[PDB]
């Protein structure tokens, strides 16, 4: 059905293999035009999503653009400290950091990048340099689809970003089929770390209130009923 | 008590009774979470639950036994007839389909009643080979002559006692020669001179032993003067199955 | 109090049962899906329509279901689970409510005419456990259709598409076996 995340519930720690598959996907793809600038690269080692190698850490920091520097300007060797790149403009998107957030968030990303189709039979020509999407809902849409009153009759509306992804656009090591469908969720769980990247935490620590502080309560409880007791025995 | 009697009865002023009180509000409690839960949600069902479950109880019941099935279709008939594994089990389940499907006009017993035929028996119709068989199941299944003028009352008469010798020997001499010279004009085309039958028809062989249908002069005298004009449904829209009920019908004889 | 006013009681007695009523059925007239017939369907033909009534006043129902669940069960043994669609035109509804006998409701083609004719006019002859009543009367009694056009007509006027045509174009047993033989054809042909 609504195809439901892992970390969609009172537990759900990020399957990680789910992460380093939407990570050989956004840095093949995403990355082309997006960037993850509120993003440190030495995040793909640190627990409770892609717990990857350092080493290769460092290897692919080194094999990105080349951040110049702070103190003197001169172009660097990119090191992990570092942050991801930033894709700006000239036919560029926003950044990624937190895009799973200022959106139930990655159902928004999923169900996005799932729908391009064609234009529908009330613009079949469409726009130049424009394309469809049918879950976006920030964009334009033509004089021949809005109603009597400027609103549009389509479910979605005309996005910037072209499909990003066909049939099988890259492979996967461990041995998946590599549809645009697991692509896709296997993206914006990426993304939804890059977001929130202390989830387990979060939930580890709502656990261990929950039962301390029903424990205090039930003492407490238990503390009141007994003091307020002389006083509420003849009624 | 209070104040008011109504004929007799009074009534008294008492509480509820706690426990109702809470059934009472469990009940209600429950109903809102049903209701959150369902259709207004609950997980495990993407998307919102509904009758939908029809499709995963299909689904998974297809994991379990879709290996079962699908191996069996690789086998031919014959093969899936033979071997106890597939074989036998596509007896006693491919005889388990046949009770539900099949039973109704063919017997519980699969040896047929008037009007349909005995699947246990040696004899058929269509063609007892498995591909005739498995063609008969899925793609599923005798002219008037009292009407055409030359057949008429009598040469019905004699045609049906004729063919009872051909089956056997009863004894009626113009019933006899009358319809063996009807017979070669006619009936033989389809059911052969001296009744072997064509297969490829479904028609039957004169030539038979006592059987379920009805051998007698005078129903012989109906199926000639009217014709037949029987029908077994195809299983292919109703009905993998088919396969193993033809191999459960072949394995039937022998 | 109200316990004293009759009318306060009598009106706050109406307005208390009629929510149900309101919340439950008005909606329905409403919702296309229940409205919605399968796209392939047409009307009861003039003999099925007779043979339905048929069905009606010998009491098939009080032993006959038609309406499949969703259970795979019950899937394998009678078809593809009923819709709304395939009863829209069901003026009144046969779905049943007891299965004496099996369920009725998709009989497409399961079973040949004939065989139709010689179980409805014994079924112990047929199905010798069966507890199913003879009908051999379906035979004896012929078919007028005098009122076949105004029973059509009825129907269209409660929406069901006859034609003015079909109206004009309109043995028991025959009759019967018409109708059982298009349950649940509707479906699968579509
Ligand atoms: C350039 C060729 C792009 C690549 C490759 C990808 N994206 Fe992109 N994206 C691009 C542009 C120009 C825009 C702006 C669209 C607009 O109409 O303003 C976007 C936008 C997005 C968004 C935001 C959608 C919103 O509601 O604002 C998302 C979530 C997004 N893109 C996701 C995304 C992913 C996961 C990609 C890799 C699979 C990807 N994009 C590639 C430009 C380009
Ligand atoms: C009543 C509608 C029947 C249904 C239900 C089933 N069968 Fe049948 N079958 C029926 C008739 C009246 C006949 C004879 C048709 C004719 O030639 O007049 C048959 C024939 C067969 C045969 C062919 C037998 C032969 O001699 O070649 C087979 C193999 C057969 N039927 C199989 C079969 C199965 C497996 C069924 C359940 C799925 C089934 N039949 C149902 C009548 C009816
Ligand atoms: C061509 C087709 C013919 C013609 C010319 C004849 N028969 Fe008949 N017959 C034919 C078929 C396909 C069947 C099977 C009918 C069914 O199963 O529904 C039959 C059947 C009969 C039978 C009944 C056998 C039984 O009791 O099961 C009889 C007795 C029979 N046919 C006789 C008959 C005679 C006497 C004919 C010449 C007048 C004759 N057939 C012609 C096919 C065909
Ligand atoms: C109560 C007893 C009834 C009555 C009122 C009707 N039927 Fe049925 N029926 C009944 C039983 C117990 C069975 C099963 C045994 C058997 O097949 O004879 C049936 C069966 C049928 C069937 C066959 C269904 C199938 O096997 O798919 C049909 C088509 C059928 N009955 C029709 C039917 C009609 C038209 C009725 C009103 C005249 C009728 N039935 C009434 C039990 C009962």
């Amino acid at each position: 059905p609504d195809h439901a995340f892992s970390f969609e519930g009172i537990f759900g720690k990020y399957d990680q293999a789910q992460l380093r598959r939407g990570f050989q996907v956004y840095n093949e793809v995403c990355s082309a035009c997006h960037g993850m600038k509120f993003v440190p690269i030495r995040t793909l080692a640190d627990d409770g999503g892609p717990q990857l190698d350092p080493t290769f850490v460092r290897e692919y920091a080194a094999g990105l653009d080349t951040i110049i520097d702070k103190d003197s300007g001169e172009e660097r060797d990119r090191k992990e400290t570092d942050m991801f790149p930033t894709r700006v403009g000239d036919g560029m998107g926003p950044d990624l950091s937190v895009m799973a957030k200022a959106r139930g968030g990655p159902e928004y990303i999923y169900n996005y990048v799932i729908g391009f189709e064609e234009n529908p039979e009330c613009a079949p020509e469409g726009i130049d340099g424009y394309y469809y999407n049918k879950t976006f809902q920030i964009g334009g849409v033509p004089d021949t689809c809005k109603d009597a009153a400027g609103v549009k009759i389509t479910h979605g509306s005309w996005a910037r970003m072209p499909p990003p992804l066909v049939d099988d656009q890259v492979t996967y090591e461990d041995g998946t089929p590599a549809t645009v469908d697991q692509m896709a969720q296997d993206v914006s769980a990426f993304l939804m770390w890059a977001a929130e990247p202390k989830l387990v935490a979060r939930k580890q620590m709502g656990l261990v209130a929950m039962v301390m502080l029903g424990l205090l309560s039930v003492m407490l409880y238990l503390t009141n009923k007994r003091l307020w007791a002389p006083y509420k025995g003849h009624k | 008590t209070t104040g008011h009697s109504w004929d007799g009865i009074e009534e008294l002023n008492t509480p509820l009774p706690r426990w109702w009180l809470w059934t009472f509000y469990a009940t209600i409690v429950w109903g809102v979470a049903y209701s959150i839960a369902m259709p207004a949600a609950t997980p495990g069902i993407l998307g919102s639950s509904t009758r939908a479950d029809v499709e995963k109880d299909i689904a998974k019941f297809a994991e379990m036994n879709k290996a079962v099935e699908d191996k069996l279709v690789a086998t031919d008939l014959t093969a899936i007839a033979a071997d106890p594994e597939l074989v036998t089990y596509t007896r006693n389940a491919g005889a388990a389909v046949f009770r539900t499907w099949c039973a109704q006009c063919h017997g519980a017993g699969a040896g047929g009643n008037t009007g349909f035929p005995s699947l246990l028996d040696g004899d058929w119709l269509h063609g007892g080979s498995i591909e005739t068989i498995y063609t008969n199941i899925k793609h599923g299944i005798m002219p008037a002559h009292l009407t055409d003028e030359l057949l008429e009352p009598a040469q019905i008469d004699d045609v049906v006692q004729y063919v009872l010798k051909i089956s056997g020997q009863p004894a009626d001499e113009a019933r006899a020669t009358a319809g063996q010279q009807v017979f070669a004009d006619n009936c033989v085309s389809c059911h052969g001179e001296d009744a072997k039958g064509m297969v490829e028809m479904g028609a039957p062989n004169l030539t038979d032993g006592i059987w379920l249908y009805g051998g007698d002069a005078n129903t012989i005298t109906t199926t000639i003067q009217l014709g037949r004009g029987g029908v077994m449904p195809s299983w292919s829209w109703a009905a993998a199955q088919i396969r193993a009920v033809a191999s459960y019908v072949h394995s039937l004889g022998g | 109090v109200l316990e004293k006013n009759a009318t306060l009681l009598l009106i706050f007695a109406f307005l208390v049962v009629t929510i149900g009523g309101i919340v439950e059925i008005a909606p329905l007239f409403y919702l296309e899906n229940t409205i919605e017939k399968v796209e392939g369907m047409r009307p009861y033909t003039p003999l099925e329509l007779t043979g339905r009534d048929i069905y009606i006043r010998e009491g098939c129902y009080v032993c006959h279901s038609q309406m499949i669940r969703p259970m795979r069960d019950e899937v394998e043994r009678y078809g593809h689970y009923s819709l709304a669609a395939e009863s829209m035109y069901d003026h009144p509804f046969q779905w049943g409510s007891k299965r004496t006998g099996p369920d009725l409701a998709r009989v497409g083609g399961r079973y040949s005419d004939a065989w139709h004719v010689e179980h409805l006019s014994n079924p112990q002859s047929v199905v010798p456990e069966s507890v199913m009543p003879s009908y051999s009367y379906l035979a004896n009694v012929p078919l007028d259709s005098t009122w076949i056009e105004d029973r059509v007509s009825t129907d269209a006027l409660v929406g069901v598409p006859y034609s003015a045509e079909m109206i004009a174009a309109a043995t028991e047993m025959d009759a019967l076996v018409a109708y059982l033989q298009v349950l649940g054809t509707m479906v699968d042909f579509s």
